[PDB]
RNA sequence: AGCAGGCGCGCAAAUUACCCAAUCCUAAUUCAGGGAGGUAGUGACAAUAAAUAACGAUACAGGGCCCAUUCGGGUCUUGUAAUUGGAAUGAGUACAAUGUAAAUACCUUAACGAGGAACAAUUGGAGGGCAAGUCUGGUGCCAGC
């Protein structure tokens, strides 16, 4: 029959935006941030993969013809 | 009690508490002298802390040049011996090539005797001749050819004098003190002005002609036989870059 | 001390983009380490831009940049044909933070990926010849680099095995 | 440097201008007049969050800074220089985010 | 400065107030301002209902503050509230609730309400969950 | 199973000690148990487990080995006259524990020195 | 420097108060031993009295007036811990209070309940005794506890406030040593103005006599509303002597004087203004 | 005329701790002593080192992702799911030993000690969107706060 405090009152916050289990461990924000940059200069060049990894199954996504990625010399 | 800015030539440690040991009055200056805490603590270890060095000063073990001293700030300044009668040892201290106390092995026949520069030649008291030497041995009755600035030979069972270096042109010598300290040989010119800034210049195996004050020399003996004998090599400071070249 | 220090300008677009490579290729936990990595580098070669600025065959050039060049390829990031004066002032901050423990376990193996590596050996595996070393920036000497190896003390080398391991042990066993 | 040379000054609440200002959160309600104690002086402080108003009421003494604004917005007023940073004691940002409790 | 300038205003209010008291005794003491501060003192009333003295209890304390003219009268009276910020749930409007207003410690029936944009004051069914709303009862 | 290990050992005869560095060798157990270890030394050396002393010890990181200073005498009566006192009741052969520590005894010191008068008190 | 020179003697400037504690014949501040139920408070007030007048209190009830010092003396007041009837009141008298924490607990929330009471009716001076010391050997949670406890407190009342800790209890009294260093604290204790206690005559009753006529109530029988005379202690405003004025008592409502009247006092002024010593009533 | 604790306004920060064990110093003098000095506590002033997680397995989803003043470009090798599995730990806690004048801390270390690993990391900043709701203006159904 004796009373004690609970935790919110132990530790004395309150009323904060949820922040983030990613945002906890600086390590893991500067990991979690670094991959997804990682993935997402798939998307403004076309890096190298490691190259033809199974058999030749053709280029698999699309080859246009009217579209020249060359840098041209004025 | 003043202390931390010791001689820096007794390479006490800095993490060793704060203060550093204050040498008593004694035969030799403060900053040119090394007490018997500094030796048998941070020198040779022999001891660990200060209080087992007031043990071993006070059980009789220690003698500086012929008699006991029971006294820790005992300030045994320059060219002594201690014949440490247990471990049959005889340190002289004696001087190195960068500023230290170089430490010797003595023989007994050779520590049975010390030297040293005389400072002056008075007549003292109902007409008595009496020289003095570095140490505060104030000795009567020398031999009267005894010059300023010379070396005796102290017997050290008696104080009286077997020998001396009377110092002119051309015999070997020593220094002490000085950017110039641990350098041997006496041949090159020799300086007189009126009012120091002298010396008899030098000259070695490399025949550095080197001066310094001539209140900062002193003499040791013949050329090639020595007196006292020497540390390391009898030491000359050729270089460490050379040294590193040759070997 | 004061070992890092603020760059030029901290809030920059090509400087924040260059500490998300850095942290995400080597395993960093914050800008402090790159810029002490950073600080360090510029210290040694701003020390090297003197001896070069002055002439050749001076002794000081001579055994003084032979004393920067024995510490460096002591350290390794200096190749072993590469030992004269201006490499030095060639060298670049990537080779020269790849020397600590963390790359360097994952280079040597036994780890599977760089930040897996920094989690064991801040959980205390992996020891340098005799020395368990329980931090990453390290900055492991070329000489020891073959020693690297889990601690035999620690349930990845040969110990006893861990407390979850034999705890599950004894209630599978019940 | 805007009033001697401290950066904080100790004032009194007159009272809260502008209750009647009908549109919520807006500049005419965010604003108290401060006695100065410095120099013994009015001036027109600038008080965040009009739902974090109204812990001070009239003579809580407050502690003023600076205002400084980074840009421009729509609907404030100029000529507050002046905003509150600390009330009684405690700092009304810890008592907006009710962590701390302002004494009296 | 002005904070020593009214210090030296009410200090020196003080002093005259001290120096001009420092007078005859029955007038000065006892019948112009009554026992200043220090005086132990006995006091009685009569009316003092039956219970108090027949279950006093030595263990609780016995506190007694006067009233101002202001504070006998009766009346609605409309405060400021606010939930305290660790009770778990909260004050629906007309629930009762003790108070510690001033001296008296009464259970009474509030209403929250607040003024929608302050043009009229209308009855909330229940008050804010963090912050502070109009609040009016009955009441000394 | 342990090992100890002494280096560095240079007699001294002005104490009739000898003095060394002792390096504990366990492979996985805490710390070498300085009682055991002083009865192990005086083992492997001819001493008494009374004239020999190890004071000094710290284990290097990671576990494992343990470096101190060490010291054998010989002649347990001269032991007793040069190792300080508390050296010789961490041992257990000499105590030394007075009540009067610092404050209850400066001042009794100063009120002492306030008294001036030997066991004549009569009032 | 002259901005630091013009920025900290900022911290001087306040709001003018005034104060209404005269110099002449100031009364005991009251303080307050407030807490949870069952440790403390008693041995607490047991070596205070024990330390302050070389006299111990067996059985004590209601409030003390000790003398702590030359001029002034001071009233100490064990409060339950388990009503808030008697818990608001006290922090609305009192002046000081120490109050106190048992470190192998935590905080409670009685002492939570009685901190946020004071922080709005009006701060008076809090001090803070950790007791209960019976932790562990392990003084690296000993140094924890008493370093949490000390944040959550400089959290709850002004951070940088006074923390005294009590080790273990030796045979009813507490260490003598922090007495000691505790008493020179509320010995040197520096009180301040507060708005209520300057506004509102106040007494705290140590004395309460029924002097109403026995044949009387014997012949009315267990019905009359009797009269009453609370022997007591006035501070803050002068209560004003003329009789007629409203009082209210707490805890039953509010009456009239009927006549008041000044005695004795039962504790020291100076001696010198004596010639030109625990009082502990109800007990 | 120093240490510790105070006062210095009503709004503010270390303990009225331990000890001669180290360094020295003084005395008749190894042995007594020293708020010289050392040790501990308190300590986001500063400085260094870095833990708050690591590795797998599975499942569907694709009206889906990402980038560049716009129409363009490139990509399941992209996201959501405790579907889920065991391994490794020190924060702690603690026998013991270690350190030390004695004791704390670190260094060791048996036995405990992880899933929301709740054994609960914060401080800022940029945007939204929602009503049978409230308010101001007007050239309906709008614009703003
Ligand atoms: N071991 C230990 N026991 C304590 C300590 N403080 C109080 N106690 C115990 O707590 C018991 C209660 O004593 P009090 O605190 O004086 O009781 P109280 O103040 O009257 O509290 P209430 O009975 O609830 O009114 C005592 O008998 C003590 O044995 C402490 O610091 N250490
Ligand atoms: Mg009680």
């Amino acid at each position: 029959g004796k009373r004690a405090i609970n935790y919110q009152i132990l530790k004395n916050k309150g009323l904060t935006p949820k922040r983030n289990k990613d945002n906890r461990n600086s390590r893991v924000k500067k990991r979690k941030k670094y991959q997804k940059a990682q993935k997402k200069l798939k998307s403004v060049r076309a890096v190298y993969s490691g190259g033809q990894s199974g058999v030749y199954e053709g280029e698999k996504t699309g080859i246009k013809k009217g579209l020249t990625r060359s840098v041209k010399f004025k | 009690l003043k202390r931390l800015a010791a001689p820096h030539h007794w390479l006490l440690d800095k993490l060793s508490g704060c203060y550093a040991p204050r040498p008593s009055a004694g035969p030799h200056k403060l900053r040119e002298s090394l007490p018997l805490i500094v030796f048998l603590r941070n020198r040779l270890k022999y001891a660990l802390n200060g209080r087992e060095v007031k043990a071993i000063l006070m059980q009789r073990h220690v003698k500086v040049d012929g008699k006991v001293r029971t006294d820790t700030t005992y300030p045994a300044g320059f060219m002594d011996v201690i014949t440490l009668d247990a471990t049959n040892e005889n340190f002289r201290l004696v001087y190195d090539v960068k500023g230290r106390f170089a430490v010797h092995r003595i023989t007994d026949e050779e520590a049975s005797y010390k030297l040293g520069k005389v400072k002056k030649v008075q007549l003292g008291k109902k007409g008595v001749p009496y020289v003095v030497t570095h140490d505060g041995r104030t000795i009567r009755y020398p031999d009267p050819n005894i010059k300023v600035n010379d070396t005796v030979k102290i017997d050290l069972a008696s104080g009286k004098i077997t020998d001396f270096i009377k110092f002119d042109a051309g015999k070997l010598v020593y220094v002490t003190g000085g950017r110039n300290l641990g350098r041997i040989g006496t041949i090159v010119h020799k300086e007189r002005h009126d009012g120091g800034f002298d010396l008899v210049h030098i000259k070695d195996s490399l025949d550095n002609t080197f001066v310094t004050r001539l209140n900062n020399v002193f003499v040791i003996g013949e050329q090639g036989k020595p007196y006292i004998s020497l540390p390391k090599g009898k030491g000359i400071k050729l270089s460490i870059a050379e040294e590193r070249d040759r070997r | 001390s004061k070992t890092y220090s603020t760059p030029k300008r901290p809030y920059e677009s090509s400087r924040l983009d260059a500490e998300l490579k850095l942290a995400g290729e080597f395993g960093l936990k914050n800008k402090k380490e790159i810029y002490r990595i950073s600080f360090q580098l510029s210290k040694i070669r701003r020390a090297a831009r003197d001896l070069l600025t002055r002439d050749e065959k001076d002794p000081k050039r001579l055994f003084e940049g032979n004393a920067l060049i024995r510490r460096l390829v002591r350290v390794g990031v200096l190749s072993e044909d590469k030992k004269k004066l201006d490499y030095v002032l060639a060298l670049k901050v990537e080779d020269f933070l790849e020397r600590r423990l963390q790359t360097q376990v994952y280079k040597l193996g036994l780890a599977k990926s760089v930040h897996h590596a920094r989690v064991l050996i801040t959980q205390r595996h992996i020891a340098v010849g005799k020395q368990i070393v329980n931090i990453p920036s390290f900055m492991v000497r070329l000489d020891s680099e073959k020693h690297i190896d889990f601690a035999p003390t620690s349930p990845f080398g040969g110990a006893r095995p861990g407390r979850v391991a034999r705890r599950n042990a004894a209630r599978k066993a019940e | 440097s805007p009033f001697g040379g401290s950066s904080h000054a100790k004032g009194i609440v007159l009272e809260k201008l502008g209750i009647e200002s009908k549109q919520p959160n807006s500049a005419i309600r965010k604003c108290v007049r401060v006695q100065l104690i410095k120099n013994g002086k009015k001036v027109t402080a600038f008080v965040p969050n009009d739902g974090c108003l109204n812990f001070v009421d009239e003579n809580d003494e407050v502690l003023l800074a600076g205002f400084g604004r980074k840009g421009k917005a729509k609907g404030d007023i100029p000529g507050v220089r002046f905003k509150v940073v600390k009330v009684s004691g405690v700092s009304l940002l810890a008592l907006w985010k009710e962590k701390k409790e302002k004494p009296r | 400065t002005w904070y020593e300038l009214q210090k030296a205003k009410i200090s020196k209010q003080l002093e005259i107030n001290n120096i001009e008291y420092q007078e005859m005794t029955p007038e000065q003491r006892q019948r112009i301002e009554g026992f200043k501060a220090g005086s132990y003192v006995r006091i009685v009333f009569e009316k003092v209902p039956m219970e108090f003295v027949k279950n006093f209890n030595p263990k609780f304390p016995i506190v007694m503050g006067g009233l101002l003219p202001t504070e006998i009268k009766f009346g609605i009276v409309k405060a400021r509230l606010r939930r305290h910020r660790w009770h778990k749930k909260i004050l629906k409007t007309n629930d009762p609730l003790v108070l510690s207003l001033g001296w008296r410690r009464f259970q009474t029936l509030p209403i929250y309400t607040t003024t929608d944009s302050r043009t009229r004051t209308r009855m909330l069914k229940y008050t804010p969950e963090h912050t502070y709303c109009n609040a009016a009862f009955y009441g000394p | 199973a342990v090992t100890i290990r002494t280096r560095k050992v240079i007699s001294n005869p002005l104490l009739a000690r000898k003095q060394f560095v002792v390096d504990v060798l366990h492979p996985n157990r805490a710390n070498v148990s300085k009682d055991e270890l002083r009865e192990k030394l005086a083992e492997v050396y001819k001493a008494e487990k009374d004239a020999v002393s190890v004071f000094g010890f710290r284990t290097q990181f990671g576990g494992g080995k343990s470096v101190g200073f060490g010291l054998v005498y010989n002649s347990v009566a001269e032991a007793k006259k040069f190792e300080p006192t508390y050296r010789l009741v961490r041992y257990g052969l000499a105590e030394k524990v007075e009540k009067a520590s610092r404050q209850q005894r400066k001042q009794k010191k100063n009120r002492d020195k306030k008294i001036f008068g030997t066991g004549k008190r009569l009032a | 420097t002259m901005q630091r020179s013009s920025d900290v003697n900022e911290r001087k400037l306040h709001v003018p108060m005034v104060d209404r504690t005269p110099e002449d014949d100031p009364p005991p501040f009251i303080v307050a031993v407030v807490g949870p139920p069952g440790t403390g408070k008693t041995t607490l007030i047991r070596s205070l009295v024990r330390r302050m007048t070389k006299s111990t209190l067996n059985d004590i009830q209601g409030p003390i007036t000790v003398v702590s010092g030359k001029h002034r003396r001071l009233t100490f007041l064990e409060c339950p811990a388990d009503d808030l009837n008697a818990m608001i009141d006290i922090a609305k008298i009192a002046d000081l209070v120490l109050l106190l924490i048992d470190g192998n607990f935590g905080f409670e929330m009685e002492t939570m309940e009685f901190l946020n009471i004071a922080q709005h009716h009006g701060m008076p001076r809090v001090l803070g005794v950790a007791t209960h010391l019976d932790l562990f050997k392990s003084q690296s949670t000993l140094r924890a506890s008493k370093k949490r406890l000390k944040h959550r407190f400089w959290t709850e009342v002004y951070q940088g406030a006074k923390l005294f800790y009590l080790s273990g209890v030796i045979n009813g009294r507490y260490p003598d040593r922090e007495i000691l260093n505790l008493s020179r604290f509320i010995s040197v204790m520096k009180f301040r103005p507060l708005k209520w206690r300057n506004e509102h005559p106040y007494m705290l009753a140590d004395r309460f006599t029924d002097l109403t006529h026995p044949e009387l109530i014997e012949t009315q029988g267990l019905q009359i509303d009797r009269k009453v005379a609370i022997y007591g202690y006035l501070h803050g405003t002068p209560l004003p002597s003329a009789p007629g004025t409203r009082v209210h008592i707490a805890g039953v409502g509010d009456f009239s004087v009927a006549q008041i009247e000044k005695l004795p006092d039962p504790c020291p002024t100076p001696f010198y203004q004596q010639k030109l010593l625990i009082y502990a009533p109800m007990s």
